[PDB]
């Protein structure tokens, strides 16, 4: 699920790179990106926090 | 090129030393002589076979019964040939009337029964979504795969399912818990391994019973059974061996530090993408004005 | 996996068969025996080895000739052993009736004394200077090394040095050209050899007396005598083997195509600068004159 | 000579990728360096080969 | 850039404000950087992740001096002696080695 | 190691000469020029 949207992302570069957006389009089309990459941050951040509990770092 | 007598001897030698080297051999000694030098030459037979062996003084000290004719033995053999006469011989560094043996004829049965065959192995999950560990409660291989999964792939979720690994409750523990796991299917992939261990441990992973368990286990099983040097039966049958049961682990553990990464190359080329697209349009408004300012009224 | 004897006789044969197959042997008769059956037995001994020989009727037909102890032979065989007993011997297919074992005899009496080390061998000069040839006038090492020579790197000076490379004279006046050579110095890499031949015209080159002058020798030498497939004792000695006189062409002379590729490659690039060198100042000016133009009053 | 003349050659291109030289020198320099190819070439081609004995 | 090639490089705001000096011109800058192509318009550029303010190019222009002169040719070596009769060894006698 | 830009440049040339080698390429001429010395230069 969570490499769907990494894939997205560099349809969005595929995409913004094509440099046929309008302008209006286009800057959502960033925030989009910017959130989904926002997300990244988090969740790659939150699959290192993993350790703590499902890890079984235990007897 | 044309051979003298003695360049074909040596090179024969050289070739039957470099190919085959040592070997264990089995048989039944005869015309056992030991002259003054101190050295013993006899012939081992076999029922329709003879072959030519000396041992020297070295080896033959740390022998611990007396040879006699007409006796079973077990060798390890170094083959040459001695030029001067041209006689094919065998030089011998050990004896002995066993464990081994069985272990050897036990891998015979499984390996006719097609246990070994590679067309019954599975491919491994990849992407891994969680693994289960066959081991002791605080086995060396559970805290292996840990620390490898702490490092590199901190997601992966691990289930433990203690185990017996050693003694004669192993086998039954082992089966079971391979059983256990498919019962449960919660487990993408298994891995099985003590760790380091002596033969006996090793001999605890070598049955039949663990040998049907793996090979009817429907979830992946990657064995881990010892060192690299430490083949088991459970390597055999496991449908991949891994040399120690952290490098299990790395095979099982995603790459997740270079996925970290990987977004992060992304997210660069987007702010790339981005500079670049509005580049090419501020210049080309930028055209457009300054042609305004050339075409004054 | 343990081997029985049986399986142990099998694999040494196979193995014999297939690495080995048919040789050409020579050397000395002892203990002929012939056996009423018709078939042909004797032993082949030189003065450190010996191995069991066997001749067969529908091979033994084709004799020119009758055996006695202390002959010597040339034998076409294939070596084999017998199974059940663990007999080293070679089948002969061939029979027929002094230089050979001078040959393995020398050699060993240098290689004691370090003549073939790699301490005192010296590296040879690049590019070289002036390259001296030790062959006949007329022999076909010579043409084919100068006309080699001429197609990758003419303006060489060559210097031939004369001899005779043939005949029971011939040593002696290779090692009076080698001295000539060293003594005048006016000449940095040797070239000493002769084109292909039969063993019994190649045998000027094994003597003791040219070994020595390779060796002791102070400008490198490297060595093509004969085919690609001859080895004689002064390739060892020597401070290269070079399989053919071609190839010895080849090893000391540059290549006069590649430097063409070089000076040519250079030129496209010293080209290649000016355009870029131009356009960057001609762009500034360009700029600068479009800059006065729109200040127009 | 070739080699002195190839090195020298690959000093004139050095100069001409650093961009600081003033118009009359960079054509005085290229007329140095094409120049002197055409001449390292030619002595290449022309050379042959001498042999003498004894 | 260097006497004899340039490379194009850029740094985001993602690290621009926690670079601790102000840099300028022709100053001397370590970067660790990752190398990359723009395919949209196939030009060659830089994507710099750190700076922080001799020696490296010292040894660079050191070695091509002594390239040209040769010394470095197999010409000039010595195989060693197999049987060494005696080693010689220059270090300093307090160290390690 | 840390590399000077002269010798980034240098192994960078090496890689791709010694990997893509020698490939047939397709694709439309654009903004086409040819210098006094004779050279042709233009973009695909």
């Amino acid at each position: 699920s969570f490499e769907k949207a990494l894939s997205e992302l560099e349809q969005i570069v595929t995409r913004l790179e094509s440099g046929d957006l309008p302008l209006e389009e286009a800057l959502n089309e960033f925030e989009r990106g910017v959130q989904l990459a926002r997300q990244g941050q988090a969740k790659l951040q939150q699959a290192e926090q993993r350790v703590q509990i499902l890890l079984s770092d235990n007897e | 090129a044309i051979f003298t007598v003695s360049r074909l001897n040596q090179t024969v030698r050289l070739l039957l030393e470099h190919e085959m080297g040592q070997v264990w051999i089995s048989g039944e000694i005869s015309n056992f002589t030991q002259p003054a030098s101190g050295h013993w030459y006899f012939t081992l037979k076999d029922d329709t076979a003879q072959v030519r062996c000396a041992m020297f003084r070295n080896s033959n000290r740390r022998v611990t019964f007396r040879p006699q004719h007409g006796q079973q033995v077990l060798v390890r053999a170094n083959i040459t040939l001695y030029e001067p006469r041209g006689d094919y011989q065998i030089i011998v560094e050990s004896m002995q009337p066993l464990l081994q043996q069985k272990y050897e004829q036990l891998k015979a049965k499984l390996q006719a029964e097609g246990l070994f065959d590679q067309q019954y192995k599975k491919p491994l999950p990849s992407p891994a979504h969680c693994v289960g560990v066959i081991t002791s409660k605080t086995g060396a291989a559970l805290h292996d795969i840990l620390h490898v999964l702490k490092r590199r792939d901190p997601s992966l979720p691990v289930i433990i399912y203690p185990a017996a690994v050693q003694g004669d409750d192993a086998p039954g523990q082992i089966v079971r818990a391979i059983e256990l796991a498919n019962q449960r299917n919660e487990c993408d992939v298994l891995i099985v391994g003590r760790g380091g261990g002596s033969l006996e441990d090793l001999w605890s992973f070598n049955d039949e019973r663990v040998a049907r368990a793996i090979f009817t286990s429907r979830i992946p099983v990657v064995s881990a059974v010892g060192a690299e040097t430490d083949v088991t039966i459970a390597d055999f049958v496991a449908d991949l061996r891994a040399p120690t049961p952290s490098a299990a682990a790395e095979v099982v553990s995603r790459n997740q530090q270079e996925l970290l990464r990987q977004v992060q190359s992304t997210r660069q080329r987007l702010e790339m993408a981005m500079d670049y697209y509005l580049a090419n349009r501020t210049r080309r408004f930028t055209q457009i004005h300054h042609r305004l300012q050339q075409q004054h009224p």
